[PDB]
């Protein structure tokens, strides 16, 4: 699951996807178990520290693997500037409805962000934008209880 | 049958789509062609839906108008299609810099 | 609210809404105030 590679599906041949697992970054390991047993995602948010056009935005979902217990559309998030960004216009704690990926549980899983219009053979219009990208900073807010 | 949206921000320039127009549909630069439909009394640039030209209406003749269509954006190829059929705007912003 | 309560507690085993509210014998005339004696039992089990 920690690989990087293209789409498999159908249309999302020239998508770039990057895509991590969860009990390969062993948050768990961070605090000691006798704080809480239950430890689930409440937000999570995207920095692409990469060197950007002058007016130009990035096209980036970040998904999830598992739509078991997870409301309808909570499994994924689309970035657009990159700079500390989730996918919503107002990140708001209090709207009265769930985050996107809010309450995934820390150990499994697996995370994965595609980059659409990415391969240059095809003459995508984010190749040029990837050659400038250093690294994907995933910042992942969770509760423990 | 409510759910949660990728809501998407795009930036938009009009003089990049501009000249980025075909060939024969009459292609030209904003900076040049405001500064000439300004000085003169009429005028017009590009063609379709992506012009450059004034109001034709009453009381409007003063006015600049600057159209740009919605199909030539082609904001639909920016994700692919298994994500979402259905997508709508928000709100638009504009920026004169 | 029975499926928020099991998202935000972990605890999909929970079960407090049961398929007795409506009696058609008597034409259901205390379906409401049986499901508002479980949507009762259900806060109070959220609050504590």
């Amino acid at each position: 699951n920690n690989n990087l590679a293209f789409g498999a599906g159908t249309d999302t041949k020239t998508s770039l996807q990057a895509s991590v697992s969860f009990a390969d970054l062993k948050i768990r390991e961070d605090y000691p178990a006798s704080l809480g047993k239950i430890r689930r995602i409440k937000q999570i948010s995207v920095t692409l520290p990469a060197l950007l056009g002058p007016y130009q935005d990035v096209q980036a979902i970040l998904s999830y693997g598992d739509k078991a217990g997870l409301a309808n559309g909570c499994e994924a998030l689309a970035v657009s500037h990159g700079m500390n960004d989730s996918g919503q216009f107002q990140l708001d704690f209090n709207d009265g409805k769930f985050l996107p990926f809010e309450g995934i549980a820390i150990d499994q899983g697996t995370l994965t962000l595609s980059f659409p219009n990415a391969s240059m053979p095809e003459k995508g219009k984010q190749a040029t934008m990837l050659k400038t990208l250093n690294d994907i900073i995933l910042h992942i807010r969770y509760t423990i209880k | 049958r409510d759910k949660r949206a990728l809501e998407v921000e795009r930036t938009v320039s009009l003089a990049e789509v501009y000249a980025g127009l075909p060939k024969d549909n009459g292609p030209f630069s904003l900076a040049q062609e405001i500064d000439k439909l300004v000085s003169q009394g009429s005028g017009s640039a590009g063609s379709g839906n992506n012009n450059l030209a004034f109001g034709a209406g009453t009381d409007t003749k003063t006015s600049l108008q600057a159209s740009v269509s919605f199909a030539d954006l082609k904001i639909r190829e920016d994700y692919p299609a298994s994500l979402g059929k259905i997508r709508r705007i928000k709100q638009i912003s504009v920026t004169l810099p | 609210a029975e499926q928020a309560y099991r998202w935000e507690l972990n605890d999909d085993s929970a079960r407090f809404i049961k398929p007795g509210a409506w009696q058609g014998t008597y034409a259901g005339l205390l379906a409401g105030e049986t499901l508002m004696l479980s949507l009762a039992q259900m806060e109070d089990a959220h609050l504590k």
